């Protein structure tokens, strides 16, 4: 295969194919961010839908001024 | 040999030529963008942003340029209608040229990567096989994405180093590109608050830098690597497609209901603005207050800007088009020239009567007039022999306040009926039907066409997600099931746990 | 030797218990008069 | 013309509220369902006789 | 009839382009065996 | 074949019919009462034959507000009381 | 274990349905929903 | 530098040609009325 | 189709629900009927001289 | 021109029929 | 040997009804959509949202009962039981249409669950997942009609109501308002559903009449064995038959059964696309050339102009009772009518 | 600030949570008592 | 109100009756679960 | 400019048809 | 439309040039 100057520079960025953390690793923590992000998308949706109504959040064109 | 529907699978284990394919796709997209803009500029009329804005002219990329702050032409005009400007290099023309030069430069890079496919970079140094470390690639690209997202919000949208974005008042009358300050409180999640868009990119950009950094440094768990086949580039195609159709639904939705990033001077009004009579309320608020404050009827309506009256017309309602009614809205009802005036109908008793407005659902709709209380007092009858509410019988007249016909009254029945027929569309306008040989049938707006295309592509990409995810997870049986599957693994009760051959009894 | 209460048992009665109850309500209804 | 016929039929006969038409729909929806089912079930259980580079 | 003038070119290309593609792939398939 | 008791063998068993000759009519009677007592009307808010219109009314009491709709039907229901 | 013969279960179950369904058709003519 | 080893022959048999042409001609026959409008 | 050819037509529940006073309480069958009526009165708009379309 | 187009396409389909039937790939056993 | 694995073990046991991880989404949502429909159709009215009776309790029968859509004034409100509309009151929630969103949303997640089940079981058994893929067509139809269509409209009110006659009304609405029969995406759907029914019938009949004689009895069903290797009917005789009767026939069993998947799945997918167009009133309502000619030439008449008159009758005759929130008052003299009728 | 609909939101959030966890409390228990042998 | 006891009473007796006819066998199944 | 709008289709086909001929012949040459 | 057409044909020829130089049949010395 052809070596190039730029290839040698980027080399170590494509050098760990297949390396994994053992067992479950960080999965529990991922699940927390996933659950937080869901609730946050819920809120964003229910704001747009007007089933979450909040003080000073006027979901209308009339909130350009 | 390969079937036609599989010719591009030859790239799956060829990172170089995959990059070359991707480069070529990027070139074609950048070229389209340049070609589309150039066509749009060759056909756009900038002489009237009031009654012949871009959204009436079937302009599709122009508003996206204007959204992020490109507003002038090297020809000296601007989309806000001011003349004498110098936009510098980043005119519509210059944006178009840049995308064409980009397309050209991408095309060459593509050639080079197609010929010099066999770069040592793409080889796993342990095995000599081609191999992409996709977990680290994600961290790198995610980090890049976070930087750009941050910069876009931190410098472009704010005006710290950039133009800002298109903003307007609630009635789409005085838009312009302005720098926008981040809204950091709960109203930044309001889709109609432009500062929320600033905050979003700054905050989400920073989260992307951190996640990026996480994904470059921390290796995926063994359990997740094996569950999601992270050695298989097709699991990326599956999840990437999923994310794309999610995004496509979102952008269709906000285009149809409207948000701070789909303003009505660039895309036209929403159908909901007609449903709720958004502009009619405001218009009446102004007349009502012009009159309390002394002014005459002539004066209160002459005060109504034509641009606001023109929103209060169903021919700009995007829900009035048809799939095969092609081209700009101007090809249908024509090129708007002038507001004719607000039409006031009275019967022979001097009662003011109101034309029932056509709902968006109806291709045709009858002509029915009512009093302030909703009682029918006149109509255009179908069957004449038992008609009781005809204009002839009720002595209906139309008077005009404001606009071209201000202070004119018509009493001859066929004329009165004729304006009544138009008043169901809302406010009444004079159109040029000859210049485009307009056929008189409503077409939809860029807001309509964009929503349709993206909701359709979104749904189709959902099938893409399903296909390629199935293919990722069942790669081992793509070609067929194992010819020595034995009936014991399939018949019931043999194994306590399905497919788990270690659980016989 | 057969279990009595199973996942099966539960799915069965999930559907069958309210069916009969609903049938009895719908039976009473044929005698409602205006 | 076919559409003109089915519209007039509905107004003169209320074909949608006729049970034999309802059985046709079940026959036609059902027929398309079982076509899809059977084609997908056979296709799912094809015995491996080929490589990924060739039509199964 | 006052019909869309581009209908013709649209129809012609809609037919010709996908058909030519299939013909190209068939004839070169046959030149193999 | 999965180890649950066969259905055929259950619905001929004396024990089965001993329970279900009670459980099946009790549920049938239970549901009957839900209607015969009028409870079903009140739980679900379904109008009785006599409570669709007020006497001289021929207006549907149609909900016309999103967040005030609860209050609307409450008003329509007193317009009968 | 298998005391009730299955054919008997089927017939009584069978008539139970006919009875209830028959009631529902009777009620199409009487009371609410009858046009009268 | 080697010739690229991933290259593969492409096939479309005669039946697939007939099926594909029918598809395209019937599609054209269906949409052309809408294209002329 | 072959039996509706002899005019033995779909179920008709037009005004089958009325209230204690005798008001008609519409169902979806009544809404269907309003559509059928729109088809009836418009089809072959010039062909009928008499008030019932008996064939 | 629209009439010519419609008939042309129909004519092509009819010719395609001819080849599909009489110039099919002939099915061959085992 | 952690808990997650133990639960996997239990979820995936071979039992009369397989459960799976996907069972966790599927079974509650399917049971609730179904129970919502049987609860509403038995007991709940549509009086306050539609001006209609719609339950057995009220005197409706199986054909006219429905769980009706919410009032048009609800917009696209989720109509959560605990949301600002119903404010936790079960009764009002029922009366405002809450069961419509309950069924539609739980139905949606059930459908997802069912397709996850097809994926889950196919992996455990070792077969290709083409039955799941096929099921994408039902999903596409359901979302396009019950979710996307009304989300493009003014409210959920204009979605289909969950009932027999209510759907019949939905068909006729689409004729009169969208001229949906004229739509080429509906046409491709019709060809896929009818084409599929044809395939289903012609394939079943062909196998049943090219059978090999594998038993002595006159009931030919006894003479198949699920583990036999031999085909149970002659592809060869089948092919010669159809080649001579029709001119072409299948020769490849694999292509035949893939085609049987392909035809109805695609038809349904095409119709979904067209209903997405109709979410926006993006109709194939008209042919412009016909209208220009007919406006100018009062002797020019086609079945296309005839059918629009019918659509026009439909709209004007059904609109006031079908859209009560619009308070349409059409006096007699404005209704379109032909002579005498 | 803290409006009826936000209280309603939290009501919905906790109900969902109750439901999913109770569901998983049951599933985790059964799966421990009735294990596959191997 | 009081109609809720009318409604629920039969189903409790049904649950009661079935509780008592099956209890001895239901405890044999639970014993077998280790 | 008031040009002949059959000129678009004539130019289009003038290019498409003979070019497709050429391509078909080249590609089947390369595969034998 | 006529400008687009003239520009498109011109642009096809420039692309022909590129392939004919860089992707020619290499001349070789048999
Ligand atoms: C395929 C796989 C399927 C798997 C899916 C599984 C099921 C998932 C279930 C998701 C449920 C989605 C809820 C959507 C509710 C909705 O939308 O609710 C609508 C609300 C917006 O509400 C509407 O807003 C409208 C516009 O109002 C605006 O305009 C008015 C007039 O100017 C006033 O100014 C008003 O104040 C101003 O807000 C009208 O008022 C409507 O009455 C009101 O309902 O959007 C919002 O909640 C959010 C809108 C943006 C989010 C993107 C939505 C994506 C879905 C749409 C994509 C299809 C596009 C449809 C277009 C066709
Ligand atoms: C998407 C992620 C995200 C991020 C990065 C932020 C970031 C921010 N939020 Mg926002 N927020 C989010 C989501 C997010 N929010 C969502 C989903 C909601 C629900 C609508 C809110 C609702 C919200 C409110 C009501 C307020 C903020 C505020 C703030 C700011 C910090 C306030 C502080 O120091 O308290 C610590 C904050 C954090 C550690 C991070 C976020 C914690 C939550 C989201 C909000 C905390 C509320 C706070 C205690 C109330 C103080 C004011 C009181 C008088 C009501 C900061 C710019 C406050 C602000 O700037 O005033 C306008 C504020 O009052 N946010
Ligand atoms: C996201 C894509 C997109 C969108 C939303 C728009 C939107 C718009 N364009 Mg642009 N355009 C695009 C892409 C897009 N364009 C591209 C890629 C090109 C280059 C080809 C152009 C070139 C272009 C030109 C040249 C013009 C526009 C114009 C317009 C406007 C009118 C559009 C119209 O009449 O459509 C009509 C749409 C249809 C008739 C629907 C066609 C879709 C068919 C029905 C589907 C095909 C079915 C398929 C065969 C089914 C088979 C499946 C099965 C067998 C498996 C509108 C604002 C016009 C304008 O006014 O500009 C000034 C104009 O003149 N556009
Ligand atoms: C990022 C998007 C993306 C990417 C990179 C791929 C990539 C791939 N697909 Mg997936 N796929 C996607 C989206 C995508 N797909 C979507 C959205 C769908 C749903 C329609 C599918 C459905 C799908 C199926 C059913 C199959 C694939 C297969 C494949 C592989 C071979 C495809 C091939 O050779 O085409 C060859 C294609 C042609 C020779 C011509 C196609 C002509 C099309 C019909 C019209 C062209 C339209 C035009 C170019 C406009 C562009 C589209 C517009 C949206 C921008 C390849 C890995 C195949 C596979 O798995 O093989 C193992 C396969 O069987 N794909
Ligand atoms: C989702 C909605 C829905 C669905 C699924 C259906 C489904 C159906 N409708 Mg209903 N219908 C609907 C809505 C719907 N309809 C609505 C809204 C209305 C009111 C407007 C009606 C009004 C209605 C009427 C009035 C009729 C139907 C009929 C039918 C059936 C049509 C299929 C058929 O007849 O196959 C049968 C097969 C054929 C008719 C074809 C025979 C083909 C011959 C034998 C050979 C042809 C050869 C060909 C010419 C050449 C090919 C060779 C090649 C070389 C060219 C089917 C049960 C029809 C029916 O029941 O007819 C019996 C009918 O007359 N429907
Ligand atoms: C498990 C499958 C399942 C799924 C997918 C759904 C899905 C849905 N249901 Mg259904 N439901 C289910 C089972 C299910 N339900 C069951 C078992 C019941 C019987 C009790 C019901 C009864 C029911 C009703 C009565 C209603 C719904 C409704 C809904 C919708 C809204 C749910 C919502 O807003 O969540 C919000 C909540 C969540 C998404 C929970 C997220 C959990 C996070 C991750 C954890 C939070 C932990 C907590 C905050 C921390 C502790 C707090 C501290 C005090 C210690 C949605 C379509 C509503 C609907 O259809 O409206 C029309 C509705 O009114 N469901
Ligand atoms: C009206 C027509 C129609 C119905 C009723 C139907 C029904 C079904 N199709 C299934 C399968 C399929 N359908 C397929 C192709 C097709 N299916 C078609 C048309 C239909 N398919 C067509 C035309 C095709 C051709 C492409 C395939 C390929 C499959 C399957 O593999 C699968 C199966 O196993 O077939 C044997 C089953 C999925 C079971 C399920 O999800 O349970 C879970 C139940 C859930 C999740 C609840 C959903 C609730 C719905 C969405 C809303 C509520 C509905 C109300 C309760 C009822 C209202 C009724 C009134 C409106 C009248 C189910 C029996
Ligand atoms: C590669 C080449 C082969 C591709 C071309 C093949 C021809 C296919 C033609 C398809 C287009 C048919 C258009 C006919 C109308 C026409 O001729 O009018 C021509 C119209 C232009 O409109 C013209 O404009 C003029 C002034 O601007 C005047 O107004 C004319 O009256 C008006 O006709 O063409 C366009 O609008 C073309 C762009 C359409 C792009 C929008 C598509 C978005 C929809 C997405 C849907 C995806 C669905 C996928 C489903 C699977
Ligand atoms: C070389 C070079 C150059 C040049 C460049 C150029 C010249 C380019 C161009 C480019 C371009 C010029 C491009 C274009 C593109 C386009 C395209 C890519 C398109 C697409 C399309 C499509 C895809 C469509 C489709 C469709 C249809 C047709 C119908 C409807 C539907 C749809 C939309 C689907 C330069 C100097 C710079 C530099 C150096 C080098
Ligand atoms: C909603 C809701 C819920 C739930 C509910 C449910 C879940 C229910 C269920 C329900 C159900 C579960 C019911 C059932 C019913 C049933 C029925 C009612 C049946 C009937 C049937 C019949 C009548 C039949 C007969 C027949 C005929 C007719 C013919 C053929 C034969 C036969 C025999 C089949 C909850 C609580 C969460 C809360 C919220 C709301
Ligand atoms: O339905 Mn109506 O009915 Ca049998 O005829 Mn009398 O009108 Mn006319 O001719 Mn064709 O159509
Ligand atoms: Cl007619
Ligand atoms: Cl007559
Ligand atoms: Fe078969």
């Amino acid at each position: 295969a052809r070596r190039t100057w730029l290839g040698d520079i980027l080399r170590p960025l494509n050098s760990e194919y297949g390396k994994v953390a053992p067992g479950w690793g960080t999965t529990p923590l991922m699940a927390v961010f996933m659950g937080l992000f869901l609730v946050f998308l819920l809120i964003i949706l229910e704001i747009y839908n007007s089933t979450l109504i909040l003080d000073g959040v006027n979901v209308s064109w009339k909130a350009l001024g | 040999g390969l079937p036609w529907y599989r010719v591009h699978t030859v790239l799956i284990n060829d990172p170089g030529r995959l990059i070359a394919a991707h480069l070529m796709h990027t070139a074609l997209v950048a070229g389209w963008a340049g070609s589309m803009a150039l066509y749009e500029l060759a056909t756009f009329d900038p002489s009237d942003p009031v009654l012949n804005p871009m959204w009436r002219q079937g302009m599709f990329v122009l508003p996206f340029m204007a959204r992020l702050g490109v507003t002038g032409s090297w020809s000296g005009w601007s989309i806000t209608g001011e003349t004498g400007i110098d936009p510098g290099f980043w005119s519509f023309e210059g944006v178009a040229l840049a995308h064409i030069v980009l397309s050209g430069l991408l095309f060459l890079a593509a050639c080079w990567h197609w010929v010099y496919w066999d770069l040592e970079l793409f080889r796993d140094p342990r095995t000599g096989e081609p191999a992409l470390d996709l977990p680290k690639m994600f961290g790198i690209h995610l980090f890049l994405a976070g930087l750009l997202c941050f910069g876009f919000g931190a410098f472009h949208l704010t005006g710290l180093f950039g133009p800002g974005m298109w903003v307007s008042d609630p009635y789409g009358l005085t838009g312009s590109v302005q720098p926008v300050a981040p809204e950091w409180g709960p109203d930044g999640f309001n889709p109609y608050n432009p500062g929320g868009v600033v905050a979003h990119h700054i905050a989400a950009g920073i989260v992307g830098i951190i996640a990026g950094l996480f994904h470059i440094l921390v290796r995926p768990p063994q359990r997740l690597y094996k569950a999601l086949r992270m050695g298989n580039i097709e699991t990326v195609l599956s999840s990437s497609i999923a994310a794309v159709f999610f995004a496509a639904f979102v952008v269709a939705g906000t285009m149809w209901y409207g948000s701070a990033t789909t303003p009505i001077e660039l895309f036209g009004p929403t159908r909901y603005q007609w449903d709720s009579s958004y502009f009619q309320q405001e218009i009446n608020r102004r007349v009502q207050a012009s009159l309390a404050s002394g002014a005459t009827l002539e004066e209160a309506w002459s005060a109504i800007p034509e641009k606001l009256a023109f929103y209060d017309y169903i021919g700009n309602n995007p829900a009035k088009g048809g799939l095969f009614r092609t081209g700009p809205m101007n090809k249908g009802d024509g090129i708007a020239q002038a507001w004719k005036g607000h039409a006031v109908f009275r019967n022979k008793e001097g009662e003011e009567l109101f034309v029932r407005r056509m709902p968006a659902f109806f291709e045709s709709f009858p002509v029915i007039l009512t009093d302030k209380n909703g009682v029918v007092k006149a109509d255009i009858p179908f069957r004449r022999a038992e008609s009781k509410y005809s204009f002839e019988q009720q002595g209906v007249t139309v008077s005009f306040y404001g606009g071209e016909l201000n202070g004119q009254t018509f009493t001859d029945p066929p004329t009165v009926k004729s304006y009544a027929r138009k008043a169901i569309f809302g406010e009444i306008f004079e159109f040029d039907t000859e210049t485009l040989n307009s056929d008189g049938i409503f077409r939809t707006s860029p807001r309509g066409w964009f929503t349709f295309a993206h909701a359709v592509f979104a749904l189709l990409f959902f099938f893409g997600h399903i296909w390629h995810g199935a293919r990722t997870l069942f790669r081992d049986v793509f070609s067929g099931i194992d010819p020595e599957l034995s009936p014991e693994q399939v018949e019931w009760g043999f194994y306590q746990k399905v497919g788990d051959v270690t659980t016989r009894r | 030797s057969y279990p009595i209460f199973t996942v099966r048992w539960v799915a069965v009665h999930t559907l069958a218990v309210p069916t009969i109850f609903f049938l009895g309500a719908i039976a009473a209804m044929q005698f409602i008069q205006r | 013309g076919t559409f003109n016929f089915m519209i007039v039929f509905q107004a003169e006969h209320n074909i949608l509220m006729h049970p034999f038409h309802q059985l046709g729909v079940a026959g036609v929806f059902g027929g398309a369902l079982f076509c899809a089912m059977h084609g997908s079930l056979v296709t799912s259980s094809l015995i491996r006789e080929t490589t990924e580079t060739e039509s199964a | 009839m006052e019909v869309n003038q581009l209908g013709l070119i649209a129809t012609a290309l809609f037919v010709l382009v996908p058909s030519v593609f299939l013909i190209i792939l068939y004839v070169q398939t046959e030149s193999q065996q | 074949t999965t180890g649950e008791r066969p259905f055929s063998d259950i619905i001929t068993s004396v024990r089965y019919w001993v329970i279900h000759s009670i459980t099946i009519p009790a549920l049938f009677i239970a549901g009957w009462l839900f209607v015969s007592t009028g409870l079903a009307y009140d739980v679900f808010g379904t109008p009785r034959p006599d409570s669709y219109y007020a006497q001289e009314q021929r207006s549907i009491p149609l909900v016309t507000d999103r967040f005030e709709a609860k209050q609307q039907v409450e008003t329509f229901l007193e317009q009968l009381k | 274990g298998g005391r009730i013969p299955l054919w008997i279960v089927a017939t009584v179950a069978g008539m139970g349905v006919i009875v209830i369904v028959g009631l529902f058709f009777y009620g199409a003519y009487a009371g609410l929903g009858s046009s009268l | 530098m080697e010739p690229n080893p991933n290259r593969q022959p492409v096939e479309l048999n005669r039946t697939s040609l007939y099926l594909g042409l029918l598809l395209i001609l019937v599609l054209a026959l269906l949409f052309s009325s809408y294209f002329f409008n | 189709i072959s039996t509706m050819a002899f005019n033995l037509n779909g179920f008709n529940f037009n005004h089958s629900v009325i209230d204690a006073k005798g008001n008609v309480i519409n169902t979806w069958a009544d809404i269907i009927n309003r559509a059928n009526l729109g088809m009836e009165v418009m089809h072959e708009r010039n062909a009928h001289n008499f008030p019932l379309d008996l064939a | 021109m629209e009439t010519i187009t419609y008939v042309f396409i129909f004519a092509c389909i009819i010719a395609l029929f001819f080849f599909a039937i009489f110039f099919r790939e002939p099915p061959r056993i085992t | 040997r952690g808990w997650f694995d133990i639960l996997d073990d239990w979820l995936k046991r071979d039992r009369f009804v397989f459960v799976g991880w996907s069972g966790i989404l599927l079974f509650p949502c399917a049971y609730l959509a179904l129970g919502g429909w049987l609860t509403g159709t038995t007991f709940v009215t549509s009086w306050y949202t539609h001006g209609l009776a719609s339950s057995y309790l009220e005197g409706c029968n199986f054909l006219t009962v429905a769980v009706s859509t919410p009032a048009n004034s609800m917009g696209h409100s989720l109509l959560l039981l605990w949301g600002p509309e119903a404010q936790g009151d079960f009764t009002r929630w029922c009366q405002l249409g809450g069961l419509w969103t309950f069924i539609a949303l739980h139905g949606a997640f059930g459908l997802i669950g069912f397709m996850l089940r097809q994926f889950e079981i196919a992996r455990l058994v070792g077969v290709r997942p083409y039955n799941a893929i096929a099921f994408s067509a039902p999903i596409a139809v359901f979302v396009s009609v019950f979710l996307i269509y009304p989300l493009g409209q003014s409210s959920w009110f204009f979605a289909p109501s969950f009932g027999v006659a209510a759907i019949f009304r939905f068909l006729l609405f689409f004729q009169g308002f969208h001229n949906w029969t004229l739509n080429p995406f509906h046409m491709m759907g019709v060809a896929g559903v009818l084409g599929g029914a044809l395939l289903c019938a012609i394939h079943g009949a062909t196998v049943e009449n090219t059978l090999f004689q594998d038993g002595e009895g006159a009931s030919t069903f006894r003479a198949f064995n699920p583990t036999q290797a031999e085909e149970t009917y002659s592809m060869v005789t089948a092919n010669r038959f159809w080649s001579q009767i029709f001119g072409i026939a299948f020769s490849n069993k694999r292509w035949l059964h893939f085609f049987m998947l392909f035809v109805p799945v695609t038809g349904l997918w095409m119709s979904a696309i067209g209903v997405v167009g109709l979410a926006l009133n993006l109709r194939s309502y008209d042919f412009i050339s016909q209208e220009i000619r007919a406006a100018e030439d009062p002797e020019f008449e086609t079945f296309y102009t005839k059918n629009l008159l019918l659509n026009e009758g439909i709209r004007a005759w059904m609109a006031p009772q079908d859209q009560p929130h619009e308070n349409f008052v059409f006096p007699e003299e404005v209704l379109p009518r032909g002579n005498a009728l | 600030t803290i409006t009826p609909s936000l209280k309603g939101f939290f009501i919905g959030l906790l109900s969902g949570a109750v439901v999913l966890g109770l569901t998983f409390a049951v599933l985790i228990a059964i799966s421990q008592i009735d294990k596959v042998q191997r | 109100d009081w109609r809720v006891l009318v409604v629920l009473l039969p189903v409790l007796l049904a649950a009661g009756w079935a509780v008592r006819n099956i209890l001895p066998y239901a405890v044999k199944q639970v014993q077998k679960l280790l």
